[PDB]
């Protein structure tokens, strides 16, 4: 579920 | 001109929430930038020479001339004429691969009254439970207003122990990083708004004591947003510093 806040975002499983 | 003591100061907000801020009350606020234009992340200014931002922010390209940073803005496109646009030299990850990032200015940038660097923690310093802070940045608003302009919201930190309960981030958060938010929701950091600063007010003069990471969402109630935690990584920073 963890969303990194980058412009696009990186997003994991978690 | 002093570190963390801007020239404009910066309106108690009564990013998702918060408020527009004063323009140039963030004067440490930069805009990361692709060579084609695109605003992608923010930093916070450092030093003259120097912009602290997070790793993730540059995965897309490992190429220093593939970055530039906007300093002294407060709009997202249409700039204002006196916006300082310097390329980046020299990009430092730090060595544990942890999000955080140096970048090297090609140029130094020139303080002036709307672009000051921040003040640096002392090194392993833990802000307390429930210290009032700031993140600012131009990042998704998810509706909330201001779009396009920078914005800041005020967020109290959240312990750790307290943050990684199961009904919370579950573990999720290390000790080199720092939670902040309103519990409730409403109030957060959203993408674009990576590498940007978290600082809180001492004495006079703002400290940056994290860097916009990661959250399970933004403002969404019991998940509040991570930052990496600055404190951890200052004798790191100023060591590139002092050698590049």
């Amino acid at each position: 579920g963890r969303a990194y806040k980058s412009k696009p975002p990186i997003a994991f499983p978690d | 001109f002093d570190c963390g003591k801007p020239q404009v100061e910066p309106k108690k907000c009564p990013v998702v929430g918060g408020c527009v801020a004063h323009p140039h009350s963030w004067p440490w606020q930069v805009s990361l930038r692709t060579r084609f234009g695109m605003h992608f992340c923010g930093g916070t200014l450092i030093s003259p020479e120097w912009v602290l931002t997070a790793a993730h922010c540059l995965e897309k390209s490992p190429r220093p001339s593939s970055y530039k940073v906007i300093l002294g803005a407060h709009q997202e496109v249409n700039l204002e004429p006196h916006v300082q646009e310097i390329e980046v030299s020299r990009l430092f990850l730090e060595p544990t691969r942890k999000d955080i990032a140096l970048l090297k200015l090609s140029s130094p940038a020139v303080i002036t009254d709307k672009v000051i660097p921040a003040c640096l923690p002392s090194p392993n310093y833990v802000v307390a439970d429930r210290t009032e802070c700031f993140i600012t940045g131009w990042g998704e608003t998810q509706g909330t207003f201001g779009a396009g302009l920078l914005k800041e919201a005020q967020l109290p930190v959240i312990e750790n122990k307290v943050c990684n309960r199961y009904e919370f981030l579950n573990g999720r958060v290390q000790s080199t990083e720092l939670c902040a938010g309103h519990l409730a929701g409403g109030t957060d950091s959203c993408q674009g708004d990576s590498g940007g600063p978290l600082v809180c007010f001492e004495k006079d003069k703002y400290i940056l004591q994290g860097v916009t990471s990661w959250g399970l969402g933004c403002a969404r109630p019991n998940k509040p947003g991570v930052y990496v935690r600055v404190s951890r990584f200052v004798t790191w920073i100023e060591g590139v510093m002092r050698n590049n």
